[PDB]
């Protein structure tokens, strides 16, 4: 029913506001708090390995926000055990990357990183700028949706609960949480007079973000091959344990 | 595992 539709997204809305690190408003309101040359210089004489370690430290701090997001939703509880862990590994970064949107500025091509809003050149070190200009493309392209913070979870919630990957057990339960969380999607999108077009939008920017976490795997997984003990030793076992 | 832990599993 409607009412019904009306509860899941109260349920996820309020997930979500509860689970963010910074409200939006506020990531909103400083985008001119941005760092300054002298700043960018030194991120980048940081080695590689350094850089990146610091880089794992922000994206495991923003996981854990992910993870007691998702414990919120019911739905989500309801599931078996395992179930929930093969969501989180395979989901986890994609809510993050999404929630990315809510600190990027569009009009300058900054996100928020570290306290301030920085330039791709932040993050130069990594000898990846092709995947930062991906992330940053990414970033632009849903923070110039203006989405209200309750199409953002619902959103990130319809990713979490893809019915598609691989080791699930209760596909179907699972299939059910994810079309009627979509369907609850698409009530706020129209309820907030969004073009028709806006759900396609979305549903497109999937694929995008599997892209960017299936770069940021084989990236990870390739560092661990070469460096296996400055990642058993040096990178959070959080971040370990979902991507490696 | 520390997944488990965060889970309450
Ligand atoms: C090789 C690697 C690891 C590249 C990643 C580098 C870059 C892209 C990557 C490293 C750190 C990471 C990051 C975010 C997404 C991508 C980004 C910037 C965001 C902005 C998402 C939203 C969270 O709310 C918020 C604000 C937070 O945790 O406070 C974080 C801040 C830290």
């Amino acid at each position: 029913s409607m009412a019904e539709l009306e509860h899941l997204a109260q349920n996820i809305s309020k997930s979500h506001l509860e689970t963010c690190q910074y409200l939006r408003e506020e990531l909103q309101q400083i985008t001119w708090q941005t760092f300054l040359q002298e700043e960018i210089e030194n991120y980048q004489n940081k080695q590689r390995e350094v850089m990146w370690q610091l880089c794992a430290i922000k994206i495991t701090e923003a996981i854990q926000y992910v993870v007691e997001f998702a414990k919120r939703i019911d739905g989500f509880m309801e599931l078996c055990q395992n179930d929930q862990i093969v969501l989180l590994k395979a989901g986890s970064l994609e809510v993050v990357f999404i929630r990315m949107c809510r600190a990027f500025d569009s009009q300058n091509n900054t996100v928020y990183f570290d306290g301030k809003y920085a330039s791709p050149d932040v993050f130069k070190s990594l000898g990846c700028e092709d995947f930062i200009s991906f992330v940053f493309e990414f970033g632009k392209s849903l923070c110039s949706m203006h989405l209200t913070e309750d199409e953002i979870a619902l959103f990130s919630a319809f990713v979490l609960m893809s019915a598609d990957r691989s080791w699930l057990q209760e596909k179907v339960k699972i299939e059910k949480l994810q079309q009627k969380i979509q369907l609850a999607l698409q009530h706020v999108l129209q309820k907030n007079h969004r073009e028709d077009g806006i759900l396609t939008k979305l549903i497109c920017k999937v694929s995008t973000l599997r892209a960017l976490c299936g770069r940021h795997t084989e990236k990870l997984m390739a560092f661990k091959a070469i460096y296996p003990d400055i990642v058993r030793l040096h990178f959070p076992p959080l971040y370990k344990e979902l991507f490696t | 595992t520390l997944l488990q832990l965060l889970l309450g599993h």
